[PDB]
């Protein structure tokens, strides 16, 4: 495989993240959309595909000695380390499933399981834009798209 | 240090990695060690190739009108592309794994390195309708238009040993015969057909000799003959290398550093970038010097 | 037991005509492997009149 | 690739004999694993022909 897909913050060589720390609820998987909650916790979304205003948060990978990679899914109540990305980054995002990306520039939605999809920009939040040619069939694949 | 919870495993954590492939980058380090070095920024290179031309009369007495011409000329072109790639890891882990020794940063200069050297093979074997000057598109060592196409007709996996001598000449006439061009030539074969020319020959009754010794027995006008990874079931490609056949041409030699740390939690992250161009020689009438076999 | 560490292979490049394009970074996953250590034994014996 | 790794080296002792007719008994034991390569793609390192 020549596109190694084990890092999800893969956004340029000068770019540096912005993190996020919170407490677990659930046990999620790097790379989908999460959400802050009272307390202090984080979990997944669970909001509408059709509300704005939702801050742009995904899961970053956990470190490597902690047991942390691109499919490993996080130990619950715990301290879960994630990203705020700020428009112009690359990131690793995670589809749904039965979407091809054809052309590099689709608008990129939010579906309400705290995956992503291609929907009409017309009457969702567009968070990122595609930046690879390939097809999904399986429900947590990470495709490449660009912040903005 | 051994938690008496678990103390019955036994670690020792130096890791092997991967090894490549069989025959991976053959014909690569043989261009890249002949390679002419040029400055970065020129982004085209030309050359020039003349012709041949002069009408001639014959007479008994001489007193005739003695006729003229001259030589036209025409320009080849390259292109200088840039490649690039990158490694990072955070703070909180670099830190920690510098405690017990365990080498993560040794263990992907040498490994990022390798994968920048293999996205040129997708670039020389197969090309891209992306990085286009004027006209000087590469297009691939086997869909470019300075690149002679010619069909094999027995499947060369299967055949025996007297239909390989008969199709591998045929192969080579593309080259001494409707394209004019001599020299030592080198041939690059399938991992495939590397391994099918190992077996028994089926016609030397005298002993044990495979059909690979035959092929450098009979035919020794091949200099070099080496298997490469590129290629792939039933497909060769014989040409020329040297600066009168298949060349590359070195924009900045691969060179690495690493990006510096303002704050004390800046990531550590490290760049390794490089610049080459490949062209095949033509002639002025089109007389090609590569064949790629179907 | 006796557990060994094999590591993986990454890297991204992107290929630029002017060489001001955002370039990929990446790093390398880790896995281990294992084996097993046990115990074989037999014995033979007579009597005393024999 | 393929190999072994040796716990206990095969050694061998006698059960000593207490009264005057104890019978006489000998025990031998040993102790190793084996285990072949493996790498973290799959790729393996030992083929076994059907």
């Amino acid at each position: 495989m020549a596109n190694s897909k084990n890092s999800i913050f893969v956004g340029g060589a000068g770019r540096v993240k912005q993190t996020i720390e919170g407490l677990a609820q659930s046990a999620f998987k790097p790379g989908q959309l999460l959400a802050r909650a009272a307390g202090d916790a984080i979990d997944v979304t669970a909001k509408a595909s059709t509300t704005y205003g939702n801050e742009f948060l995904i899961c970053d990978d956990q470190p490597q000695t902690l047991g942390g990679g691109t499919d490993v899914a996080v130990t619950a109540g715990d301290t879960v380390q994630a990203i705020s990305v700020l428009p112009g980054q690359y990131v690793l995002l995670s589809f749904a499933a039965t979407q091809n990306v054809t052309t590099k520039g689709a608008a990129v939605a939010s579906n309400g399981d705290g995956n992503f999809k291609l929907g009409n920009p017309a009457t969702e939040q567009t968070f990122a834009v595609t930046e690879e040619i390939i097809n999904v069939t399986t429900a947590g694949t990470l495709v490449l798209c660009r912040a903005i | 240090m051994q938690r008496v919870d678990e103390m019955y495993r036994l670690v020792d954590s130096t890791g092997t990695g991967e090894d490549r492939d069989w025959g991976n980058q053959t014909l690569l380090g043989r261009l890249l060690s002949q390679a002419q070095t040029v400055s970065i920024g020129k982004k085209v290179i030309e050359s020039r190739r003349y012709s041949e031309a002069g009408r001639i009369n014959r007479s008994m007495s001489g007193q005739t009108d003695i006729d003229m011409d001259k030589t036209k000329s025409s320009y080849q072109k390259m292109v200088i592309p840039v490649f690039d790639g990158a490694y990072g890891r955070d703070f909180r882990d670099y830190e920690a794994m510098r405690s017990e020794m365990l080498p993560a940063l040794a263990e992907d200069s040498e490994e990022i390195e390798f994968t920048l050297l293999d996205d040129v093979n997708d670039y020389l074997w197969n090309g891209d309708a992306k990085l286009k000057v004027d006209t000087a598109v590469w297009g691939g060592l086997k869909a470019d238009a300075s690149v002679a196409a010619y069909s094999l007709g027995a499947d060369l996996t299967t055949a025996t040993e007297a239909q390989v001598v008969a199709e591998l000449l045929a192969l080579l006439d593309v080259l001494r015969i409707t394209n004019k061009k001599s020299g030592p030539f080198e041939l690059y074969i399938s991992p495939q057909i590397m391994s099918n020319w190992q077996k028994l020959a089926g016609a030397n009754t005298n002993g044990f000799m495979n059909i690979m010794a035959a092929v450098r027995a009979l035919i020794p006008e091949f200099s070099v003959v080496e298997a490469d990874s590129a290629l792939q079931g039933n497909q060769v490609l014989c040409s020329v290398v040297g600066t009168r056949g298949l060349h590359a041409k070195i924009g900045m030699m691969m060179s690495s550093y690493q990006v510096p740390r303002v704050m004390h939690n800046d990531p550590y992250q490290f760049v390794k970038w490089f610049a080459a161009g490949f062209q095949s020689n033509n002639s002025f009438s089109g007389l090609k010097s590569t064949v790629y076999g179907s």
